[PDB]
């Protein structure tokens, strides 16, 4: 959270300049995921 | 306490029986639940409030004890505290809510500018001081002892002064000397 | 160092403005509560008067009859002029001294504004929120000037000799002379004093240049100003921020509430908020009454501290200070 | 009350007489004048999903959701016979008269025999299996007829389920509130005079239902309806809720009345420093206000609450004379005579540079108002200075002793 | 303070439970807002004593 | 508690209380020394002769 990673924005409004608690859908903080890798074919 | 009974808090009216005559009995209740709930609140802030007041009255109250101790019973020899100046006699009255204190003290209405010294010595070889006591060392030369609350020169004598070491800051008495400083 | 605070600050309340933030409707509905508005605005206008009178009393109660110079050359070897109005001044008030100057730039007030406020508030905070909530902070009895004359006559008042106990005679005598007067009076004979004036003199001098540098966070009497400075903008906080409680309403605003709903939907929820500011308004006049009464004794303990350790040497030990008391300088400080 | 300010002083104390001082009073309040309306050009909401086709059955409801546009509600409630509305933390007179953030109609065929099944606590099968409101969000459950038969296409019957369960009908599956059911694949297939049950032997699950037939009656529905505030920068608007667009560039600075993209309120707007973030058009601080605006001419104006000037009463109960103390405010602001003073405007006072020992009416900064014997004068609290002592150059030193007394009584 | 949570403040209950188990949603609203209210109102008082 | 006649007494006996001399430091001892030397000796220990 310290570089604000997976983030959702608030979707009818902003705020500036203040530090705000909000309830909302977030990610984890520390959480893995899952990683993906998309390769490419036999040449 | 008495004016808070008027308070609707919401109802239709602060009277038990107007809700009674007006609706019916689910909103009779609702409606005496919002004046309950609401007298309640308020005797739980006179309760709060009174014991505020009471715990006050109780720290004043030792407060009086100590002023009667110290002015009426005795000369409060610090400034300030019983009344104005140098306090001289106190009296206690009864009041409606505790004490009344009539605290006499001593008020100067005129004053003049006197030269006075801190002490006196003569040259004698185990040279004596003497300082005043309560009081000053006043001239206008020859040194006489006043109060230090009321102008009156005095002859300088054992019964005012008391022998001290000497200071550079003393005056030094050569023609004349009062019976303290001499042999 | 020791902090007694003398004053709140004093609030009154426009208690309509308040309820119902300027709207018909809600006017109409809280005519039913004239009696307990007007009742909360005599409870703060009798708390604001109190707070009056008590200030008055103070400032009577410290006054000086007789008042020598202290300037450089006549103290003798003692720095007495962190205790003094500057030469140069640059305080904004002529009369202030350089030790009041260090203790209110380094408290954190807000500058509340009794000139200019709503101006300056809407050019461009508890102190814009006057005009908005409803409330408005009232002015002190004495301009800051006034305060800084009474205390710095305290400085170099003329008082009855060591010897003669009392205050009906004023002795004319030299701050060096006084300072020898009074450790004589503790236990030190005067042939060490007459041999160690100049030592007594740089460790006088030592004493004040570290009380100079000694408002940080470790010092506690400072502390002490800004927990009353800091108790002041909280009830200010609690009335202000008090208006955004629902109590169980859809919104915490008269203009939501006659937007969303009809009349008698309406009706419910502004009583709801009606009632809820009410109660709210109550508790803060408590709170109010119970401050001030506090503030008023403990003026008077002030009144006591200035008549036992600034006009006379206190032979009570740990009343004044720590160990034999020799003297005491009494300067403004915020609410104190 | 409302002639001055001494007169409402008196009318607050309820009594012709009041004591002397410095009353504080109500406020200079300012009403909203002139208004600023900012809004889009929008479009038509497409309700047309609606009517095109059958409509759809409890189980299978169906769900329209709209989002900046503006929509005909008269020309829509006209179609509908409306039987019963039950509303939630709004009212239907609020939803034609204001805006909202979004829309969701949730309608279905519906006969209105049922309509106690739709009720708030009601536990038959309706709210058990089929459809249960969801209460987040304010609401509105309408019950209506459909008196034109070519406004909306007749379905063949009315159905609906009765139980849904896996094994037992003590493994039953709860509808959610606002959500589909589980047995929805399974009444699917329908419920009519032959098949009344439904079962997949996969899953195990069984679904049973019951009907009623549509045979030359009016077409009953249930719409039930949701609006959200203040989660979107534009709006859903009702057209007798448009009105024209105003500018705001002639009412700064004063308390007026503003409709932002269907968010209403009052307000102080000045031309400030653009902050925040331009597309999402609000900004808005700790406590959920509106304190700026991204308007379309380029202009970032910020949004002010209104302010009321601070009023006291300055009264003599003596000589009858009254003065008002505007408190922390300029003479201009405002607009003998008004001048300024350490504590604000106040009006009513003479200055004559009078000193003055002990006042009854202190304004603060060590100022206050004298009677005269005739206008309350303004006046400044003496400060007396002490009788000064020099010590003189000698071994000596000069004290004031003294001479006469008297006796004072504390 | 341990004995001003038994207050029904005009709620059908002074639990949140049989509130919970005893109506539906907009009701239990309603009444958990009362109890809300009513114990916020004791903790300020509690907390200026 | 008390009617207010026995507080006027208790405030009344106050007035003509015999003390301690004033040389005599101490409340040990009761000095039956008539008011107008008491007045004469309380005046005398402030600073006049
Ligand atoms: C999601 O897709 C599944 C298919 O994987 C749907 O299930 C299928 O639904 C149809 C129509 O209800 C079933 O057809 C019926 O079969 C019965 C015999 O069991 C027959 O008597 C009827 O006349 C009709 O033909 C089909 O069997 C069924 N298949 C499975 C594997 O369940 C399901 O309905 C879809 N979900 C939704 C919500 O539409
Ligand atoms: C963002 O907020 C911070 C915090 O309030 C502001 O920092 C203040 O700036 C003023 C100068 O006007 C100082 O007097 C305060 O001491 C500062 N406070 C703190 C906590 O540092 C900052 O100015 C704001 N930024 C903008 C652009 O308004
Ligand atoms: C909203 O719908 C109503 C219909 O309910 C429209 O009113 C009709 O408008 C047409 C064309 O202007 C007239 O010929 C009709 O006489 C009107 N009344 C009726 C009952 O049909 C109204 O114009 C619509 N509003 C908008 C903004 O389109
Ligand atoms: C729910 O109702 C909709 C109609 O409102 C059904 O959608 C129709 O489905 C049939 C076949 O599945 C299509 O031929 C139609 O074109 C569809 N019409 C529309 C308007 O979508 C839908 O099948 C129903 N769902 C269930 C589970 O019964
Ligand atoms: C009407 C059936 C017979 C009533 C007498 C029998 C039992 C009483 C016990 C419980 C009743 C609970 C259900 C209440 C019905 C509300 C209507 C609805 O849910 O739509
Ligand atoms: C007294 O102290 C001040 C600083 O507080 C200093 O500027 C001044 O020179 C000092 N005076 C003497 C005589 O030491
Ligand atoms: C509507 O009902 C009328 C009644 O006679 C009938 O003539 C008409 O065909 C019906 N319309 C449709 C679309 O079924
Ligand atoms: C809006 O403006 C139009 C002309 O552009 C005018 O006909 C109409 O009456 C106006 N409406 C209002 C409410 O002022
Ligand atoms: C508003 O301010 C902007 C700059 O912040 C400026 O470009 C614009 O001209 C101003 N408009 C008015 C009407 O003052
Ligand atoms: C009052 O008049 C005097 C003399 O003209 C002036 O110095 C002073 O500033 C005036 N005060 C006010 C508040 O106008
Ligand atoms: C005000 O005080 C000064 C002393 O500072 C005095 O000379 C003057 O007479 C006083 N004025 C009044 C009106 O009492
Ligand atoms: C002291 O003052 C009083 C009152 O003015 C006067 O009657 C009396 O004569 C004065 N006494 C002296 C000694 O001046």
């Amino acid at each position: 959270p310290l570089f604000a990673d997976g983030i959702i924005y608030p979707t009818g409004r902003s705020y500036s300049n203040i530090s705000l608690s909000y309830q909302g859908l977030f990610p984890r903080q520390g959480d893995l995921g899952r990683q993906y890798i998309y390769s490419v074919t036999h040449a | 306490l008495a004016s808070e009974l008027s308070n609707t808090f919401g109802a239709i009216s602060s009277s038990i029986s107007d809700i009674l005559k007006r609706l019916d009995a689910v909103e009779q209740e609702a409606q005496i639940d919002r004046l309950i709930n609401g007298r309640l609140t308020s005797l739980n802030a006179f309760v709060a409030q009174q014991l505020v007041r009471s715990e006050t009255a109780a720290r004043s109250s030792q407060l009086a004890v100590d002023k009667v101790n110290e002015c009426v019973k005795s000369q409060s020899k610090r400034n300030g505290f019983c009344g104005s100046g140098n306090h001289i006699v106190s009296f206690v009255s009864n009041a409606p809510n505790g004490l009344y204190f009539f605290h006499v003290g001593y008020v100067p209405t005129a004053h003049i500018n006197a030269t006075a010294a801190y002490g006196l010595c003569n040259t004698e070889l185990p040279p004596r001081c003497i300082a005043p006591i309560d009081g000053y060392f006043v001239t206008n030369p020859e040194w006489y002892y006043t109060g230090s609350a009321f102008y009156n020169p005095e002859p300088i004598t054992l019964a005012n002064t008391r022998y001290v070491s000497k200071d550079t800051k003393y005056q030094e008495l050569n023609n004349k000397l009062p019976p303290p400083l001499l042999s | 160092q020791e902090f007694i605070q003398t004053t709140i600050q004093k609030v009154t309340v426009d208690c309509k403005q308040y309820v119902c933030n300027g709207f018909e409707k809600c006017e109409q509905l809280l005519r039913e509560y004239g009696q307990f508005c007007a009742k909360i605005n005599q409870a703060l206008h009798g708390a604001n008067l109190r707070q009056d009178e008590s200030v008055s009393n103070l400032f009577s109660n410290i006054k000086t009859q007789a008042t020598q110079p202290l300037d450089a050359g006549l103290t003798g070897d003692f720095n007495l002029t962190l205790l003094q109005v500057p030469k140069v001044v640059t305080s904004q008030y002529s009369y202030r001294s350089a030790i009041e100057d260090l203790l209110f730039n380094k408290v954190t007030i807000a500058d509340p504004g009794y000139m200019q406020g709503y101006d300056e508030c809407m050019k461009q905070d508890l102190i814009c929120a006057q005009f908005v909530a409803g409330y408005k902070v009232l002015p002190p009895l004495y301009d800051p000037n006034m305060e800084s004359m009474y205390t710095t006559s305290l400085t170099g008042a003329i008082l009855g000799a060591a010897w003669t106990a009392g205050a009906s005679s004023f002795a004319a005598i030299p701050f060096a002379q006084s300072v020898f007067y009074r450790m004589n009076g503790i236990g030190i004979t005067q042939q060490v004093l007459s041999e160690n004036q100049k030592q007594i003199a740089n460790k006088f001098n030592q004493a004040l240049g570290a009380m100079q540098t000694g408002f940080t966070t470790t010092n506690l009497a400072f502390a002490k100003v800004q927990e009353a400075v800091n108790a002041n903008a909280q009830a200010l906080s609690k009335l202000a921020s008090e208006l955004s409680n629902t109590f169980g309403a859809i919104s915490s605003s008269i203009s939501d509430i006659l937007k969303r709903l009809d009349a008698v939907e309406q009706e419910a929820q502004i009583d709801r908020l009606i009632n809820g500011r009410l109660t709210s308004l109550n508790a803060f006049v408590a709170q109010q009454l119970v401050r001030s009464e506090t503030a008023a004794r403990s003026s008077q303990l002030a009144v006591d501290k200035v008549n036992e350790c600034v006009k006379s040497q206190s032979k009570r030990n740990g009343f004044c200070g720590s160990g034999n008391h020799i003297v005491s300088f009494v300067s403004n400080a915020p609410n104190g | 009350c409302g002639y001055d300010d001494v007169a409402q002083l008196f009318c607050s104390y309820e009594s012709f007489d009041v004591d002397s001082g410095v009353y504080s009073v109500s406020s200079f309040e300012a009403q909203p004048r002139g208004y600023f309306v900012e809004q889009p050009h929008s479009s038509e909401c497409d309700f047309s999903a609606m009517f095109s086709s059958q409509p759809p059955q409890v189980y299978n409801f169906s769900r329209l959701v709209f989002t900046n546009c503006n929509y005909n509600l008269t020309r829509l409630l006209s179609l509908f016979q409306v039987s019963e509305f039950s509303c939630h933390q709004v009212s239907p007179s609020a939803l034609a008269s204001g805006c909202y953030s979004s829309l969701t109609v949730d309608y279905f065929a519906y006969p209105l025999s049922m309509a106690s099944y739709l009720r708030q606590g009601s536990t038959g099968p309706i709210a058990q299996f089929n459809y249960k409101q969801d209460f987040t969000n304010p609401t509105c459950r309408i019950l209506a007829a459909v008196p034109s038969n070519v406004t909306i296409p007749l379905p063949q019957s009315y159905m609906w389920l009765t139980q849904c369960y896996t094994n037992s009908p003590s493994n039953s599956h709860y509808v959610e509130a606002g959500s589909y059911t589980p047995c929805l694949g399974l009444a699917s297939r329908g419920f009519n005079t032959f098949n009344s049950m439904h079962y997949d032997p996969a899953t195990g699950l069984t679904a049973t239902g019951s009907y009623q037939y549509i045979s030359e009656e009016a077409l009953e529905m249930a719409f039930i309806i949701s609006v959200q505030y203040g989660t979107d920068s534009n709006s859903v608007c009702p057209l007798q809720a448009v009105h024209n667009d105003t500018k705001v560039d002639d009412k700064l600075g004063r308390c007026i009345e503003y409709s932002l993209y269907g968010v209403t309120g009052r307000g102080v707007f000045q031309n400030c420093t653009p902050v925040g973030l331009k597309q999402q058009r609000f900004v808005y601080d700790g406590f959920d206000n509106l304190v700026g605006y991204h308007s379309d001419n380029g202009n970032y104006y910020c949004v002010r609450p209104c302010v009321s000037v601070p009023v006291s009463v300055i009264y003599d109960k003596a000589t009858n004379n009254h003065a008002t103390l505007f408190g922390s405010v300029a003479c201009e602001h405002v607009d003998a005579g008004p001048m300024q003073t350490s504590v604000g405007c106040v009006v009513g006072l003479v200055n004559t540079s009078l000193i003055v020992d002990n006042c009854q009416l202190p304004l603060g900064q060590s100022l206050c108002a004298v009677p005269a014997t005739s206008s309350l004068q303004l006046a400044t609290i003496n400060f007396t200075e002490p009788h000064m002592l020099t010590p003189i150059n000698s071994s000596r030193f000069i004290v004031e002793i003294p001479t006469n007394f008297s006796f004072g009584v504390t």
